[PDB]
């Protein structure tokens, strides 16, 4: 679960299985030896103190996979990103996904 | 074969006033026919 | 400025009543939701899930088992404690606070809306480790 980007290129990072239903995917990061904090807080919606270069994918589709698109990654883009499915078919997961390390060279 | 959409039930919409706009006429006739808010819908007993 | 203090001896016994403490900084308990995390070192987070007074006191579903949460309103602290610790506890905890967020898909009335929870905001933690 190791993703290799270099600087100033497009990355692409899959999470979470089949969309069977509705989801609202929530977005994390953890920095080594740091707490972790939050990026995307809904589908689309994002918070205050970043700029609107992060995008995602509305819940509003079946069958496909929760997908991240990055452009121009920089120095500070290296940590681990984890995601958080929230299905109306299947109770509340408790327990994250496949967490994507992305490594900058 | 299966669902693949959302659990949701088969639901009717009609409109919130229009219900009451036939309400008042027929209730307003039936004071003819029948003595004079005395008037009651109730549900059937059943069977 | 957010920032708060743990607590723990390091070293726990086998098979002991752990305690943990976990503190506020200026947000009452009252007017808040607190959640804790669970991660095991270099592996994925997991979520314990969240607690609060006077009805919301919902517990991890796949545990139910030894899990107790508890709350002081005149310390403004919650306590974590556990009865009889194994060991694959050996893992860093986080309480930290957490925000809702509601959804709807469906007629308001046939319960067509899930609450999804997100954390703004994530805590210091303290090692916990077992050992003999
Ligand atoms: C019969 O009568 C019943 C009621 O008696 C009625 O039920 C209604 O069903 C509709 C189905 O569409 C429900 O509408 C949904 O409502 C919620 C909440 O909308 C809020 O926001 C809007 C303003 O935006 C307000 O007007 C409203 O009051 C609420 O505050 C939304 O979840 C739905 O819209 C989102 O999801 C849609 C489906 O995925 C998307 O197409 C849409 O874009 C919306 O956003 C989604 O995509 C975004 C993409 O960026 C993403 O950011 C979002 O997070 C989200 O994923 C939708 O509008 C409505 O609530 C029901 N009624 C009530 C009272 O709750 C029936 O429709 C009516 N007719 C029939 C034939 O049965
Ligand atoms: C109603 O109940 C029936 C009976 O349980 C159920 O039928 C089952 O459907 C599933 C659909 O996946 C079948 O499972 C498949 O069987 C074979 C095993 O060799 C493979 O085709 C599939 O494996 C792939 O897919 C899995 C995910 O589904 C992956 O985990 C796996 O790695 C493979 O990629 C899969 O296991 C199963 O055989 C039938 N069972 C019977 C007895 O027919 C049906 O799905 C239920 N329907 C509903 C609507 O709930
Ligand atoms: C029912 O559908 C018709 C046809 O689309 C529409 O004109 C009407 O407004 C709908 N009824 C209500 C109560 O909205
Ligand atoms: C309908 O009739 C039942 C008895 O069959 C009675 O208990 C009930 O109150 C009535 N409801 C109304 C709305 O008049
Ligand atoms: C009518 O509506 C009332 C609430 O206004 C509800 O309690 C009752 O079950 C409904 N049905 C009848 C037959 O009164």
């Amino acid at each position: 679960t190791f993703v290799s980007v270099a600087p100033g290129q497009t990355a692409r990072i899959t999470c979470g299985e089949e969309s069977l239903g509705s989801r609202s995917v929530i977005w994390y990061q953890q920095r080594p030896g740091q707490a972790p904090s939050l990026i995307i807080y809904n589908n689309n919606d994002r918070p205050s103190g970043i700029p609107d270069r992060f995008s995602g994918s509305p819940g509003s589709t079946f069958g496909t996979t929760a997908t991240l698109t990055i452009t121009s990654v920089e120095a500070g883009d290296e940590a681990d990103y984890y995601c958080h499915i929230w299905d109306s078919r299947r109770p509340t997961n408790w327990v994250f996904g496949e967490g994507t390390t992305l490594i900058v060279l | 074969g299966a669902i693949i959409g959302d659990i949701r039930k088969a639901h009717c919409n009609i409109s919130t006033e229009q219900w009451n706009n036939t309400l008042t006429q027929i209730v307003d006739k039936l004071r003819e026919q029948f003595g004079n808010k005395t008037i009651i819908f109730n549900q059937s007993s059943g069977g | 400025q957010v920032h708060l203090q743990e607590s723990g001896p390091g070293l726990v016994k086998p098979s002991e009543t752990l305690s943990l403490t976990c503190n506020v900084s200026g947000t009452l308990v009252r007017d808040n939701y607190w959640s804790w995390i669970r991660q095991p070192l270099g592996k994925q987070p997991e979520w314990i899930g969240y607690v609060h007074d006077s009805g919301d006191t919902n517990y991890n579903p796949s545990l139910k088992s030894r899990v107790h949460l508890s709350l002081d309103k005149s310390k403004n602290l919650v306590s974590l404690r556990l009865t009889g610790v194994t060991a694959a506890d050996s893992a860093i905890y986080y309480c930290a606070t957490t925000k809702h967020g509601r959804r709807i898909y469906g007629v308001v009335a046939f319960k067509e809306w899930f609450t999804y929870f997100y954390m703004d905001v994530w805590g210091k933690g303290t090692s916990v480790t077992v050992s003999s």
